[PDB]
């Protein structure tokens, strides 16, 4: 789950779907979908892809707007 | 039976023009056409399998500035290895998260594999309906 991830380990994760930085598109589609099973966000991958107006959809971006929505709903957090 | 879509075969074809909405009409109709421009730059190369020509038509999305225009930054990093950009999460179905290519006379029935004018790009979703109806 998210709160096996340090926030460290998240961003690395982030940053590697971004990036694209994967073996093949299988790879990379298995990321983002245990990405959208971390998060739990009802956006899922349009996280990533598909931002709403105004979101930063860089990586470190993508990592707080997940954290915050997580906090307001009452969700566990990051390891540490 | 031995597969067609697995064997060498020489793109064909012309396209159609497409604007900037192009892929939001893969998840309409019968989808978007293969654009002119890819088409301009794959006809008459040889492909070792579709999934090779398909390889191609992403790769040279990436390499056209206005076909890649609205991916945002993430997605542009797929597309410039090859791989189909993701569909907007409404449009995907189970782990088909990626635009598709799709023969528009089956292969069984005479349909071309490499015929650019024979493919649409469509959606997970929009395949899966237009599959239904049949």
């Amino acid at each position: 789950s998210i709160s096996d991830y340090t926030e460290a380990e998240f961003l690395q994760l982030v940053t590697t779907i971004c990036n694209a930085d994967t073996s093949s598109e299988e790879e990379l589609v298995k990321l983002v979908t245990h990405f959208e099973e971390m998060t739990e966000h009802p956006s899922g991958s349009d996280l990533i892809y598909y931002p709403k107006e105004g979101d930063d959809d860089s990586p470190s971006g993508i990592v707080n707007t997940v954290k915050q929505w997580r906090a307001a709903n009452g969700k566990s957090g990051f390891k540490q | 039976m031995e597969s067609k879509r697995n064997k060498p075969g020489k793109a064909t074809g012309k396209g159609k023009p497409v604007g900037d909405k192009w892929l939001d009409d893969a998840g309409k109709d019968s989808g978007a056409p293969i654009p002119d421009r890819i088409a301009d730059k794959l006809r008459d190369k040889e492909f070792k399998s579709f999934d090779d020509f398909r390889k191609a038509v992403w790769e040279e999305v990436s390499k056209d500035p206005e076909l890649s225009k609205n991916l945002n930054p993430s997605a542009k990093s797929s597309v410039s290895k090859g791989y189909s950009p993701f569909t907007p999460k409404n449009q995907q179905v189970g782990g088909r998260k990626v635009y598709e290519l799709h023969h528009d006379k089956p292969i069984s029935q005479g349909g071309e594999v490499y015929d650019m004018d024979n493919i649409r790009v469509t959606t997970p979703k929009r395949h899966i309906d237009i599959h239904r109806g049949k």
